[PDB]
């Protein structure tokens, strides 16, 4: 019967929809905070930048070396 | 003919044919119940109060019906702090009737 099935229970959840109601938990902001950089329309924070120290990225030694006989 | 029962944590002031309220308790509708926790036993004027229970004396009643009385309701609400929260509450009670007193 496709009046009768339905999944297994946890299989399925809901999406919480942030920006509704106060009883729902996720009200007036959206689980962002206050005023800041993470709290506007993208506010993404650059991926590796730290907030002006050097970067693990830009202090440490090239070492590599790819030879080309690998790819066979 | 006034008694001064205690029923549920609390007195009451009983004159017989009294259809009285009483909070919740553990019985049927149509029997019989027995208070044998009457404090004073008044008659015309001759009146005895007990040290704590008065001997002898009971009060003999029977239940009318049961039922729940109210709808109230509770909001726990706080300015400026975003915060709301409400709910309802209906209080059951046994409405009995006394066919009582015996000095």
């Amino acid at each position: 019967q496709l009046n009768d099935l339905r999944s297994a229970p946890g299989a399925r959840r809901e999406k919480h929809r942030p920006g509704r109601g106060i009883g729902s938990g996720l009200g007036k902001t959206g689980g962002r905070g206050h005023k800041g950089l993470t709290s506007r329309s993208g506010g993404k924070v650059a991926p590796g930048f730290e907030g002006g120290q050097q970067p693990l990225h830009r202090r440490l030694p090239k070492f590599g070396f790819v030879s080309l006989k690998a790819m066979d | 003919m006034y008694a001064v029962i205690v029923t549920g944590g609390k007195q009451h002031k009983v004159t017989e044919g009294e259809f009285l309220k009483v909070e919740k308790l553990d019985v049927a509708t149509g029997e019989a119940i027995d208070f044998d926790r009457v404090l004073l036993v008044a008659n015309g004027e001759d009146v005895k109060i007990g040290l704590p229970v008065v001997e002898g004396a009971k009060v003999t009643a029977e239940v009318v019906s049961h039922g729940r009385h109210d709808k109230v309701r509770i909001i726990k609400f706080r300015r400026r702090k975003h915060h709301m929260k409400r709910q309802g509450h209906r209080q059951w009670f046994t409405e009995i009737k006394i066919t009582g007193i015996q000095a």
